[PDB]
């Protein structure tokens, strides 16, 4: 037993592969808030991106259409983000 | 800055700009940090504090009294956010 | 990961002045967790 | 079908006269208001 | 169980007119509350 | 409901309108069939 155990040390210590299954969580949360985030710069068919820039750039009558089609789309990403996470909370849970 | 704009805390930063390089970008591409149109002094920027407001209260039909949870804040803070200096003494109490 | 490893740097900063890191930029906070590592390991200690 | 181009640089830009003439019969922007205008900072500017 | 009909378009066939132009995503709903519906009794058959 | 008329018909700056709404719903409609997908898969795993 005290060989088989010191045995681990190493597997663990010399290939951090055994903890793909714990790493894939970080990294497919990690992937989902960047994928989140990155999606700030779409611009979604709005002239652009930066919605400081459409409130110095238009007069609220235009500016208000332009927004909206950052708003639903934007939502619309935050919407797939959240189905995601409930769906591999589940997972999780279930793991748990 | 040159009609970029945005609210955050302007401080002085140790990032190596090359002289040709107007400004920085974060991953989120968003300004990380600006140098001035005046001088040539480099500045991070870095968004002023903010957090969740959280309310722990024993139940309603227990007590009125309550404390206040600020997510993810020095307590320095809170002061700042509020603007407490305007306020009337009787809200400055709760503020430090 | 770019973003997430963008925020610990976040924490590391101590000169910086009105770093709320919650707000990653854009109101992306993470709560920490209700049951601390340290006392993670006790759980698992008496758990041993 | 010759259309000569401009190229306008290093200045600052007071458009707002512009804007405030009675004088042109269509002023329609796209992207800017005619007003508002005077807060923006660009790089070129290219007048037809 | 939710009809989309007229949670959507109720009594307006002007409505329902446009509805139909969004093809399938109607009857695939009601049929997901309809497959989610038998399924509770499916559950108390198993438990009970 | 075909991409090639709205090119053939309309020119591009009205078709990019027109196509824009075509665009919206199809991925809109992948969106729920990967979701729904997703919740299938998930029993599948379950039961395996």
């Amino acid at each position: 037993f005290n060989s088989a155990i010191g045995k681990i040390q190493d597997s663990l210590s010399s290939t951090a592969s055994a903890l793909g299954k714990l790493q894939d969580v970080v990294n497919q949360n990690a992937q989902a808030l960047n994928t989140l985030v990155k999606q700030l710069s779409s611009n979604f068919g709005a002239i652009s991106s930066v919605l400081n820039d459409i409130l110095s750039r238009l007069d609220p009558p235009e500016a208000e259409v332009q927004i909206d089609r950052l708003i639903t789309g934007r939502l619309q990403s935050l919407q797939t983000y959240v189905t995601q996470q409930l769906i591999r909370a589940a997972e999780i849970r279930a793991s748990a | 800055f040159n009609g970029l704009t945005g609210t955050g805390v302007l401080t002085e930063s140790n990032k190596k700009f090359l002289p040709f390089q107007q400004f920085g970008r974060d991953i989120a591409d968003t300004t990380d940090a600006v140098r001035d149109p005046q001088t040539l002094e480099i500045l991070d920027i870095t968004p002023c504090s903010f957090g969740g407001v959280s309310v722990i209260t024993p139940g309603t039909n227990t007590s009125n009294q309550v404390a206040v949870l600020y997510q993810g804040v020095n307590c320095t803070e809170v002061p700042v956010a509020i603007h407490a200096d305007q306020l009337t003494p009787t809200w400055r109490v709760y503020s430090t | 990961a770019g973003f997430i490893k963008q925020y610990g740097d976040c924490l590391g900063d101590i000169a910086a002045r009105d770093l709320i890191c919650a707000q990653k930029f854009n109101g992306l906070t993470v709560l920490p967790p209700l049951l601390t590592d340290e006392m993670i390991a006790q759980y698992t200690s008496a758990l041993l | 079908y010759a259309w000569n181009r401009k190229r306008i640089s290093n200045c600052v830009a007071d458009y707002s006269v512009l804007y405030n003439s009675a004088s042109f019969s269509t002023f329609k922007c796209y992207g800017v208001s005619p007003t508002k205008l005077n807060d923006l900072c660009f790089t070129n500017v290219y007048a037809d | 169980s939710v009809d989309c009909t007229m949670y959507i378009c109720g009594d307006s066939t002007e409505c329902s007119n446009l509805l139909l132009q969004y093809g399938s995503f109607c009857t695939q709903l009601n049929r997901a509350l309809t497959g989610i519906a038998v399924e509770q009794d499916k559950n108390t058959q198993e438990v009970f």
